[PDB]
RNA sequence: GGCGUCUGGGGGGAACGCGGGGAAGUGAAACAUCUCAGUACCCGUAGGAAGAGAAAACAAAAUGUGAUUCCGUGAGUAGUGG
RNA sequence: UCCGGCUCUACCUGGCUGGAGGGCAGUGAGAAAAUGUUGUGGUUAGCGGAAAUGGCUUGGGAUGGCCUGCCGUAGACGGUGAGAGCCCGGUACGUGAAAACCCGACGUCUGUCUUGAUGGUGUUCCCGAGUAGCAGCGGGCCCGUGGAAUCUGCUGUGAAUCUGCCGGGACCACCCGGUAAGCCUGAAUACUUCCCAGUGACCGAUAGCGGAUUAGUACCGUGAGGGAAUGGUGAAAAGUACCCCGGGAGGGGAGUGAAAGAGUACCUGAAACCGUGCGCUUACAAUCCGUCAGAGCCCUCGACGUGUCGUGGGGUGAUGGCGUGCCU
């Protein structure tokens, strides 16, 4: 049981979070977690390499010559492999990557990193990055300093408070992300995790039930 | 193109960084200016040719327009919404240049 | 049938569709039945999508379903087959 | 709902033919044309848009390194004389359409039910005909004629209307479901000649579309039809003014340029291949062309001493022995 601090912009604490036990020390399988990221990176690389065999290239449907008395060797397609301007052979083609791991070795990924994290004492919490309904890059950017160090670190925030987003989006560091579509490649990037308070509540509540 | 012949500017990049100049002509489908002044160059012409010292254009994104208080300044355009006109305009003062 | 007037059609198109025609090399270690394939190709007509479409249907005594089409499974199964 | 007239006809009723308030619906598949308002609704041009001539050094040029600041609903991308958030183009974001086009929105305009319905009750009539069905040849259905239904094509024959008819894998009786031979029907689905905007663990000039270069061109063929090759100066042409040799090409000086080991045959600039010099060796010798020993000469490093061996190293290498190319 691993217990963290709201913070708040201008300089104080409002409560804390008393986290579970079981999301959160987890042990991690490191070839579970390479796993994951493995397929997730694949799912994302998309498959655009074509290559045009020797059926597709232009011509080469007559025989050039003769098979015999030429004197030279004997050819069949002026669009073989052989030849310079003909078919790639076993070439690249048009595929998919994805693979499809399952839900649970997903999600013990997940709160094995998050457990790898947690003991660590990187995630923390936070009511809001801003002031009311005006975004300012300025303002966020001094509350990660207060707050953080590091050079990278995640984001999560929810999506209708869009103007913490709209705010921490430019930064060279940060990768925000939404809950919902929370994963591991972007967890495990970081060094530190910035959780708000409603989305703690929201992964807690949708998970544990 | 934020500069036009007849304006004033000051060279930033170059052997003839620091030079105050002022424009003759421009060539905006290549983004290029002849300014007087600098990038000397000693062209042969024969007839009775003779080595000649003559100007050479300046890309634009290597001049600053020369503010009308005398200060390297950007550039920027109001609207006249009464004349409809666009005037080019410093981002110091904010005057008609 | 002839004469006058009025409106249509006429051909091109990269694929996609529906109706019709319609092979062969290949596999079978030969081969004709079979398969390749009702594919390639050819024809006639379309449309921005087409065609099908409202039960003379399924089902099994369960008090059941309720137009059609396209996807997943049933299933490489029940079966068919020199 | 009111009436106008009509039920051949004046009169009581039942039933029509008109108009009227109304309702419903509408460019619907269910009838069809145009109308005018009309929405910051959309497409067809675009526009603004934050913040460093910052300091030292290098360098031809700073966009580099180091040190100082700033913007950020904008650190995506590209270019600019070398990796540029603060130079430029532009992005996040907000703006913008006289006219035409598309969406609905309306009011026109058009119909349409309104003269009406809910239920009762006993029997005649109708319920899609050369068809369904049966036989003969055939197609396709998991089904190759098999016991082979259903769906069907050509011929020949050929029925009834609700105790009717068709199906429930021959067929028969019972039960079940359904009511053919008239017609329309959106949405989910497939596709990209063209257009617009982007992405890439795709190529990067013998690759990638055949085509980065005049490319379906040149060239070939009578003809259908085949079908190639060639990208790079440099930051900007400042593309060598002038002189000398030469007929001219071409070159040497002088110059430009950071560099002409960048000269319009030009980034770099391999090998084969073609030659010029320097050292050794080779014209009495029988050589898969090398290898092991090695004389002699030439170069070199080092300890020393007037030149000299060495835990040396490298090029050639007289002469001797051994030795029958590579792959399938």
């Amino acid at each position: 049981t691993l217990k963290v601090d709201v913070k708040t912009p201008a300089g104080k604490t409002d409560g804390s979070v008393e986290l579970p036990a079981e999301l959160f020390d987890v042990e991690p399988n490191i070839a579970l977690m390479h796993q994951v990221v493995t397929a997730q990176l694949a799912a994302k690389r998309q498959g655009t390499h074509s290559t045009k065999t020797r059926g597709e290239v232009s011509g080469g449907g007559k025989k050039p010559y003769r098979q015999k008395g030429t004197g030279r060797a004997r050819q069949g397609s002026t669009r073989a492999p052989q030849f310079t301007g003909g078919g790639t052979v076993h070439g690249p083609k048009p595929r998919d990557y994805s693979q499809r791991t399952p839900k649970k070795m997903i999600a013990a990924a997940l709160r094995g990193a998050l457990s790898d994290r947690a003991r660590n004492d990187r995630i923390h919490a936070v009511t809001e990055l801003v002031e009311g309904q005006t975004p300012s890059t300025k303002s966020a950017k001094t509350f990660l300093g207060t707050l953080t160090e590091n050079k990278k670190v995640l984001v999560v925030i929810g999506r209708t408070d869009e103007v913490g987003a709209k705010s921490v989006r430019n930064l060279p560091g940060v990768h925000v992300i939404s809950p919902d579509q929370l994963n591991t490649y972007d967890v495990l990037n970081a060094d530190d995790v910035v959780f708000s308070v409603e989305a703690l509540n929201a992964y807690i509540s949708a998970n544990s039930k | 193109m934020k500069v036009h012949k007849g304006d004033t500017v000051l060279v930033i990049s170059g052997k003839d960084k620091g030079a105050k100049g002022k424009v003759l002509v421009a060539y905006p489908d290549r983004n290029k200016v002849l300014v007087e002044g600098v990038n000397r160059i000693k062209k042969h012409t024969a007839v009775s040719g003779g080595i000649v010292t003559q100007e050479a254009p300046i890309h634009v994104s290597n001049v600053m327009v020369v503010d009308s208080d005398g200060k390297p300044t950007r550039v920027g355009y109001r609207i006249d919404d009464e004349t409809g006109k666009k005037v080019r305009i410093a981002k110091t003062n904010g005057k008609d240049i």
